[PDB]
């Protein structure tokens, strides 16, 4: 399940982390479109290691 | 030998191309 | 230089800029070459010798090479 | 010492010493081995 | 001219229109996000197509993305 | 004669030609219509 | 024989190349004189020239017209030593590298900081790692029939 | 609109230069213009075919009637082997009284030699005077006129086809196969009966006499009879002269094999059969279609029932057919595939098997149409690979073709791109690596220190064939194998005669020197194919640009970010494609030709020793070669090969500019503009006269596109003029 902590496989076609695996820092629950925020430890060719996605595009890794 | 007459009714013939192919330039504008 | 090549090419080779044809001469070069030239013993009146061979005098020779000689300018 | 031993571990030194010794084990075969097309 | 296309992975970073060279891009207010604002292109006639606007995006894919177009003496950066 | 056509011919086709052609197509870019 | 080649052994192209080779060398040798440094040396060379050639007509390398050997690799043995012998030599060397910078990597990867340890390598761990490479053959495939060689579709893709 | 790019608004209302030079180089993509509807395009398509085929036989009539009126064919055909035929006469009035001598050599006034091998081709077929050509010419004028008024016809109200009508794939096909493919090959066999190999013999068949001469003296009794075995008796004997009675046959269809002793090209009688027999297979082939007569196959069914029961090729090729129909950019893509592969192989078999007669003995003709085909073959080559790009990211259905073979395709792109550069390194180091080796040693004085790999494998085919020399006794070669005693006594005679004379082309021996230059030709085809088909795959998203399908096919860049996105949209993948295209080519085209020339010197050894290390191609090849044709004209006077000497030049020039365009970019230009602005616009008197367009640099794309021709154009001028002068000015 997605919560903070877990460890989840990207499911969104245009990341850079598709397939892979991340660790959920946090989930907001106000309701906001995106509300996961997943940690990679890998830069994308932006440089950056963070991004937030939806529940439905995560999916749990254990 | 290709006789005047000859080349004269060539170039005759190719004016005809001309003009018919102009018509078709315009029709496909 | 395109210009001669279409020339020579066309066979008019009256028609190229030429030593031999319409000719380009670097006067203002020529004449500083003898200007120096002329300077020793002149406007070098201690000096035995034009400063480089170059500008002109004779051709220096070592073991049956040539050393320096003068250098023309032409077009 | 240990931070020197850190630098001659750093990947250019380290390639160019391997290289060097692979080069020189190369040339030194050719030396007492030379012309060869084949095994013989 | 050009067409510049705001997504709902936007963030409000603010980032964006901070960067645009000819006030291109706006901030107005949303409820998608925590932030709570969202990026708006009310004024596409000036935009020249630099892409820094993106170049500054922070999400995975740009949540701003432009898409060259028809061009005019403004989009052209013609001060001729 | 027809032998005197590369000389009636070619002049015409490389020079007058050419220039029509293109001062037409630069009228035809030119104008708003 | 094979291609219509000769062995070198019975080709006159190839001595003729033999004898021309040596009189340069000879030609030169003669301007310097006695135990001259310079003609020592060309004396030498010669010397090797003529075993070169000695070792190829003793082999069973085939000549052409040229009088040069020429290879052959169709996969007859009799003809082993010009490809396949010194291919498994290649093999053998290039798997045995490969193995190990895999190892390597894949063990480097579980560590406090991967990254620092491929710009400045663990030479300790590498030296352990890179000797057990000689077996590559036999832990490659017990690796491939273990899956753990082959990934399984876990892996980025493009969006199409 | 209401400017010039009528067919787009977006162009028409630029203030800039790019209106103009945009609205040129998109007036042909028709499917894009403003308001376009799928009827309207093919209409228009299919007219604008009309005006090409019209310009194709234009351009016969013309040479058919430039060497009638200003040729030396009839000469020709008096004394074949000592006269040079003529193309077109020469009025320049910039020509020196020099350069009038030198260009009329041989004749009375200037010149052009052709080197299109159009003498011969018209020799073999029949034409013996310049009356006759003529004719030829005036006909295919008046036919070029009919097309121009098709076009008219079918685009006017109520003769315009409808959408059905160029979707009725089962007609159209059944149709061109069977009757432009195969009744046509039926006509040309009787053409080449009643005419042409009456020729040969000496007797003259023309519209004046057709219908009284029978072509063959038994008559069409044989024929209905049953009893065809008396049209293959009595073939021309050995001694025939061509063009001549002496030695004549009666033979109209034979399978002889093998060249005629005298002209050293095929037999006519032998293309009669050949063209026979493939009329009825593709006749046969062409009643497969259901064509509103009940009988036949339906397409559709036929690609969706082939799904291979184990399921290695997933839903198989259901989805495909509408997929094909609905697209005409993967038509147009496997169309220049299989025409690309076709002249290739014209290329390939002509020099072999010489169709036309006393052409082997033209040997700069021989030459250029080589070379012309070879590249010809590249542009089509690419083409293809380019339209297939364009294809997925323009038609492609990703939901229709499910789990179909050409979307599992695109599914392992990766393993299919990977592997390829694999390929591409393997073949590319050792290849490198190999030539590097044998210079060296060569160089230091060794060279019986080289690599150089026999071609087996190659030689063992030939042998195959017959060839003897190799040794290698197998097949035809071997007098045992139940081959030759299969064809021993039908068409192996004159075959192995052929295979196994060492002046003709067939088979050329092969050496250790073959070997490394059919790997570098390997290099460049994997390479060239890695560039296409990763830009095929890759069009319509990356991990770059997961968008790439909404841009388009060629769009500049995505941006200075995300790390740099210059040349990333497919468009760029066949402009970088085309450099390694103009190189495989080059390569192949090289090797040719110096082959050949060493061959036609007498000195074969030359290449088999030389061709072995680089130095050799530059040495022996290039710089030996070249000297004919940089002495066209020197300081002491001019040739006929001026003309090609100058040409040399200038293509080294277009193609050193088109380096300008490819490494310098647009910012520097701009900038450097708008200064010539500034001063056009602060210059008294200048001031007077103003644009109507605001000046502006070129595009990026467009800059590319500039620079590609430039270098393309240069290449091919360049090597045109060394592969004539080079070989006329030596051999002829
Ligand atoms: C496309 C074919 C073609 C080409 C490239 C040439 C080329 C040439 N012709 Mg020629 N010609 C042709 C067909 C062709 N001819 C035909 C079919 C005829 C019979 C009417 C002639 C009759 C002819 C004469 C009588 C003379 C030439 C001459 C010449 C030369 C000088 C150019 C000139 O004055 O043209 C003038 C040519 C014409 C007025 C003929 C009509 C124009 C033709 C039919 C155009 C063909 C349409 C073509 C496909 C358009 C292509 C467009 C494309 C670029 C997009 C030049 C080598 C001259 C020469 O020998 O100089 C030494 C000359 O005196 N031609
Ligand atoms: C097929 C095209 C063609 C033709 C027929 C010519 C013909 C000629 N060129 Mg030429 N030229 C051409 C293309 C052509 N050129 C191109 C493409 C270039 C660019 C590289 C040049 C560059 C060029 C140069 C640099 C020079 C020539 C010169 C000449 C003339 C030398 C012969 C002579 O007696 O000169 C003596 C001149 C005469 C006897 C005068 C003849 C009468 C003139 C030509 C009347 C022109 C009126 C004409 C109708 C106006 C055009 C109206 C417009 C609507 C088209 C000759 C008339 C030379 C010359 O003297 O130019 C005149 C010269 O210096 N040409
Ligand atoms: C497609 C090209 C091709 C390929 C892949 C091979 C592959 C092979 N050949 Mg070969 N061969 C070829 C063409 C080819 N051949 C041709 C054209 C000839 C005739 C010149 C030969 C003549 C030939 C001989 C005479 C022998 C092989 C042998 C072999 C095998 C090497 C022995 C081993 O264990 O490995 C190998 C399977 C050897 C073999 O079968 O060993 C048991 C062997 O003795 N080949
Ligand atoms: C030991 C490391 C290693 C291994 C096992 C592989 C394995 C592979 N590579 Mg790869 N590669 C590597 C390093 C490595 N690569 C490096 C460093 C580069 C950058 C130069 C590449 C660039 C590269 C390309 C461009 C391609 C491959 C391809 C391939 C595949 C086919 C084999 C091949 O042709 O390789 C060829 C390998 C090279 C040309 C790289 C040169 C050799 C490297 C430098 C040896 C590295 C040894 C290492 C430094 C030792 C340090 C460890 C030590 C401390 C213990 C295979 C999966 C091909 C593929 O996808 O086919 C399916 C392909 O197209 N590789
Ligand atoms: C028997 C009737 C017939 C005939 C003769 C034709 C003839 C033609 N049609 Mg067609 N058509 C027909 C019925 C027919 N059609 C019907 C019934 C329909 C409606 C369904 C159509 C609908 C149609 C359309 C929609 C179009 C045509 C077009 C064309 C033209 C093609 C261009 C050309 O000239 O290439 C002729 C080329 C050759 C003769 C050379 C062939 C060379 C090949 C490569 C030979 C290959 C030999 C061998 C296989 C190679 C072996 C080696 C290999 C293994 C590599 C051609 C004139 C096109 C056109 O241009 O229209 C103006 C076009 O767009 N047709
Ligand atoms: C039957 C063949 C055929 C057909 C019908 C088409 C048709 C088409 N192609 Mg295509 N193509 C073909 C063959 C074909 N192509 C081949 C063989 C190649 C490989 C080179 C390509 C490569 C190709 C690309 C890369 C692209 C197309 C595109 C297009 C479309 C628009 C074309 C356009 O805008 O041109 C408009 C008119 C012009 C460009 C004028 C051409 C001027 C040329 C470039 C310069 C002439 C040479 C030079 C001046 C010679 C002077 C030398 C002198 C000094 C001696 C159109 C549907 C474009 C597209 O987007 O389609 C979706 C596109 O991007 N094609
Ligand atoms: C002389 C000019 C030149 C050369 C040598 C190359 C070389 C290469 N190009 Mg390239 N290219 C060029 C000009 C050139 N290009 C130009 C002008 C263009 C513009 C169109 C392109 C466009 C282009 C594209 C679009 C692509 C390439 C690709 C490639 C690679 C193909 C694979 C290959 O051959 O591997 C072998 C490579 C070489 C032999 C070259 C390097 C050799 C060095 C010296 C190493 C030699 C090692 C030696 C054998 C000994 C090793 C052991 C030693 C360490 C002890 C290769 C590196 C493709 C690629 O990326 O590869 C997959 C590719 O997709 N090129
Ligand atoms: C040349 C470029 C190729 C690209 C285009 C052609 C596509 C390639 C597919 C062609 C055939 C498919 C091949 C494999 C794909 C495959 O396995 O499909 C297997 C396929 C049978 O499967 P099907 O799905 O068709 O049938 C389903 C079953 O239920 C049968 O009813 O066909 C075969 O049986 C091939 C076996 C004969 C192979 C001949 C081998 C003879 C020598 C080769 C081995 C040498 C070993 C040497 C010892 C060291
Ligand atoms: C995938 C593919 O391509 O399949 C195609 C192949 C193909 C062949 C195109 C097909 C077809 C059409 C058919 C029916 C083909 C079959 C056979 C074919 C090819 C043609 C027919 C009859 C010939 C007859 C009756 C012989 C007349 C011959 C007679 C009457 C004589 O023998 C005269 C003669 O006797 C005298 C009087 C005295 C003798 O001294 C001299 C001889 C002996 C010469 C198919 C089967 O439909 C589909
Ligand atoms: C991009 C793309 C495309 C294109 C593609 C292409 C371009 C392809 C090509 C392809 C190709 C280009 C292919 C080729 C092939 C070849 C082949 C397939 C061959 C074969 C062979 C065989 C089969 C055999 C033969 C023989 C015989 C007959 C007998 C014995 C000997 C031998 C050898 C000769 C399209 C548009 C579709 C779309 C999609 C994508
Ligand atoms: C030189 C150069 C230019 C400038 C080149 C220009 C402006 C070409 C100008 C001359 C050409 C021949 C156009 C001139 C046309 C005449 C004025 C006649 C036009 C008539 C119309 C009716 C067509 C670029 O714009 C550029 C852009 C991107 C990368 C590299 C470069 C680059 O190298
Ligand atoms: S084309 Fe221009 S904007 Fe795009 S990546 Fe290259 S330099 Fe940057």
């Amino acid at each position: 399940m997605i919560d903070r902590n877990s460890k989840v496989r990207i499911l969104r076609k245009e990341s850079y982390w598709f397939n892979q695996i991340g660790t959920v820092a946090t989930v907001d629950q106000s309701g906001i479109r995106y509300p996961a925020v997943v940690r990679f430890e890998s830069v994308n060719y932006a440089g950056t290691n963070t991004n937030n996605f939806a529940l439905d595009e995560l999916v749990e890794v254990k | 030998m290709i006789t005047d007459f000859q080349v004269y009714i060539a170039l005759m013939a190719a004016l005809l191309a001309s003009v018919l192919a102009i018509r078709l330039g315009a029709t496909l504008y | 230089y395109i210009h001669n090549d279409t020339m020579r090419a066309l066979g008019r080779p009256q028609d190229m800029f030429s030593d031999k044809a319409i000719q380009l001469q670097p006067i203002f070069a020529q004449w500083i070459q003898n200007i120096h030239l002329l300077a020793p013993g002149t406007t070098a009146p201690n000096a035995l010798a034009t400063t480089s061979y170059a500008f002109g005098g004779d051709v220096i020779e070592v073991g049956g090479k040539i050393a320096m000689m003068p250098i023309k300018l032409g077009t | 010492m240990n931070d020197f031993q850190k630098y001659l571990s750093t990947a250019p030194v380290l390639l160019t010493l391997w290289m060097t010794f692979t080069a020189g084990f190369i040339i030194e075969v050719n030396r007492f081995f030379p012309d060869m097309l084949g095994l013989y | 001219s050009h067409t510049v296309k705001i997504y709902d992975t936007c963030i409000g970073c603010t980032q964006c229109v901070r960067a645009c060279p000819t006030d291109v891009l706006e901030m107005v207010p949303w409820d998608g996000c925590k932030s709570g604002q969202i990026a708006s292109s009310p004024r596409v006639e000036d935009c020249v197509g630099c892409k820094r606007c993106e170049t500054a995006c922070p999400t995975d894919f740009l949540s701003v993305r432009v898409y060259l177009g028809a061009e005019t003496t403004r989009s052209l950066g013609l001060a001729y | 004669a027809a032998s005197f056509l590369p000389s009636i011919l070619v002049p015409l086709v490389g020079l007058i030609f050419p220039a029509f052609s293109m001062a037409l197509f630069f009228l035809y870019v030119q104008t708003d219509d | 024989e094979i291609g219509g080649l000769t062995k070198c052994s019975e080709s006159a192209a190839f001595t003729k190349r033999l004898n021309a080779s040596v009189k340069k060398l000879e030609q030169r040798a003669s301007q310097y004189e006695a135990d001259s440094p310079p003609a020592l040396a060309l004396k030498q060379q010669v010397e090797r020239t003529q075993a070169r050639f000695d070792k190829y007509s003793r082999s069973e390398l085939l000549c052409g017209a040229d009088g040069l050997p020429h290879l052959v690799a169709d996969g007859r043995w009799s003809h082993a030593a010009e490809f396949i012998l010194p291919g498994f030599g290649f093999i053998y060397i290039s798997g045995w590298i490969g193995w190990v910078g895999r190892k390597y990597l894949r063990a480097v990867s579980t560590s406090a900081n991967p990254s620092e340890s491929e710009i400045i390598i663990n030479v300790p761990l590498a030296l352990k790692i890179m000797t057990t490479g000689y077996i590559w053959p036999i832990s490659a495939w017990q690796e491939l029939i273990s899956n753990d060689l082959v990934a399984v579709s876990e892996e980025i893709t493009v969006s199409p | 609109a209401t400017k010039f790019p009528k067919f787009s608004q977006a162009l028409a209302q630029d203030p800039a230069t790019r209106r103009i030079w945009y609205g040129i180089a998109t007036a042909h993509d028709l499917e894009a213009h403003d308001g376009m509807t799928e009827e309207n395009l093919y209409q228009k398509i299919f007219a604008s075919h009309f005006g090409h085929l019209a310009i194709i036989f234009l351009w016969t009539s013309g040479n058919l009637f430039h060497v009638a009126w200003q040729g030396n064919f009839e000469k020709w055909v008096s004394n074949p082997l000592k006269t040079r035929p003529i193309a077109h006469s020469i009025w320049d009035p910039h020509f020196g009284e020099s350069a009038l001598k030198a260009f009329s050599k041989g004749n009375t006034y200037p010149v052009n030699i052709t080197f299109s091998g159009l003498y011969q081709w018209w020799y073999t077929i029949g034409f013996r005077t310049n009356q006759e050509l003529y004719k030829g010419s005036i006909g295919l004028l008046l036919l070029a006129s009919v097309l121009l008024i098709a076009g008219w016809l079918h685009l006017q109200p109520k003769f315009r086809p409808s959408l059905s009508w160029f979707k009725n794939n089962e007609s159209r096909l059944n149709h061109h196969l069977s009757g432009l493919l195969g009744f046509s090959s039926l006509a040309w066999t009787g053409h080449l009966v009643h005419v042409a190999i009456p020729a040969s013999r000496g007797v003259h068949v023309g519209w004046d006499n057709f219908l009284t001469t029978p072509p063959h003296p038994a008559g069409l009794t044989p024929f209905f009879t049953g009893n065809w075995t008396v049209y293959a008796e009595n073939p021309d004997s050995a001694t025939h002269v061509f063009n001549t009675s002496e030695g004549s046959g009666t033979a109209i269809l034979t399978f002889l094999g093998g060249f005629h002793p005298q002209t050293q090209s095929l037999w006519l009688s032998d293309m009669a059969h050949h063209h026979l027999a493939i009329a009825v297979v593709f006749i046969v082939a062409g009643h497969m279609y259901r064509t509103n007569f009940g009988i036949g196959h339906n397409m559709k069914e036929i690609l969706d029932a082939h799904r291979p029961p184990g399921g290695r090729l997933g839903a198989g090729h259901v989805g495909l057919f509408e997929t094909i129909t609905n697209s005409l950019h993967m038509q147009l893509g496997l169309a220049l595939a299989c025409l690309g592969v076709a002249t290739s192989l014209t290329a390939q078999h002509m020099y072999a098997l010489t169709p036309y007669a006393y052409l082997s003995k033209d040997f700069t003709t021989e030459a250029a149409l080589y070379t012309h085909h070879q590249y010809i073959a590249g542009f089509l080559m690419v083409g293809a690979f380019a339209h297939g790009a364009i294809f997925f990211v323009r038609d492609y259905d990703p939901e229709l073709n499910k789990n179909n073979v050409l979307a599992r395709m695109l599914e392992h792109k990766e393993a299919i791109i990977s592997h390829l550069s694999w390929a591409s390194l393997f073949l590319g180091f050792h290849t490198l690596g190999l030539y590097i080796h044998n210079d060296t040693v060569v160089a230091f004085g060794q060279p019986e220190k080289q690599i150089l790999f026999e071609p087996l494998f190659a030689e063992y085919i030939q042998a195959a064939s017959g060839k003897a020399v190799y040794q290698f006794n197998v097949l035809l070669a071997s007098s045992t194998s139940p081959a030759t005693a299969a064809g021993n006594q039908v068409w192996l005679p004159g075959w192995l005669e052929a295979i196994n004379n060492p002046k003709t082309d067939l088979f050329l021996k092969i050496g250790p020197g073959d070997f490394l230059v059919h790997h570098a030709i390997a290099l460049g085809l994997h390479v060239t194919a890695l560039i296409l088909v990763k830009g095929a795959l890759d069009a319509r998203g990356s991990k770059l640009m997961p968008d790439k399908k909404d841009f388009g096919y060629s769009f500049p860049c995505d941006g200075p970010g995300r790390g740099g996105t210059c040349d990333i949209s497919a468009w760029d993948a066949f402009y970088l494609a085309m450099f390694w295209m103009l190189n495989t080519i080059g390569w192949v085209t090289f090797y040719w030709h110096w082959k050949h020339m060493t061959i036609w010197g007498g000195n074969p050894g030359q290449f088999d020793e030389s061709s072995n290390y680089i130095m050799g191609w530059l040495r022996d090849y290039l710089w030996l070669n070249s000297s004919p044709l940089i002495n066209g004209y020197n300081p002491f006077g001019m040739n006929n090969l001026s003309v090609w000497s100058w040409m040399f030049l200038f293509g080294h020039l277009i193609w050193a500019t088109g380096f300008m365009f490819l490494i310098s970019w647009r910012g520097y230009w701009q900038e450097l503009i708008e200064t010539l602005v500034w001063a056009h616009e602060r210059t008294p008197l200048a001031n007077l006269i103003r644009w109507r367009d605001k000046p502006v640099a070129l595009s990026i794309v467009q800059a590319r596109l500039v620079g590609l021709v430039h270098f393309s154009v240069g290449y091919i001028l360049t090597y045109a003029a060394f592969v004539i002068a080079s070989t006329s000015g030596k051999f002829a």
